């Protein structure tokens, strides 16, 4: 099944993880059909460690919906917010 | 290719 997860990162000086997707972006890893931003590595020993997995899918960041965003965005916005980062992700979780 | 962020 999905849930919804609240995830905070705070930045040291980056959120320790990588991303893929977007509109107008070159796909992800994990679904063929989704447009949307996926993370797909984390920082073992990062900000994100633990927090965050790959093929977690952020539909919001500190208050800004990815859902359908494009892909230059997406990185703007992760790029540019300072310190605190409060992310909502869906996860896929084992049935 | 995936960005870091």
């Amino acid at each position: 099944g999905s849930m919804e997860i609240r995830v905070r990162v705070e930045k040291d000086p980056e959120l320790g993880f990588s991303i893929s997707g977007g509109v107008g972006g070159r796909g992800n890893p994990f679904r063929p059909d989704d447009d949307g931003i996926f993370v797909t590595r984390v920082q073992p020993e990062g900000p994100a460690s633990k927090l965050l997995q790959p093929g977690d899918k952020i539909i919001q960041a500190n208050g800004y919906s990815f859902i359908n965003i494009e892909h230059g965005q997406a990185v703007s916005l992760l790029k540019t917010f300072q310190n605190t980062v409060e992310l909502i992700i869906v996860r896929e979780v084992s049935s | 290719l995936d960005v870091p962020v």
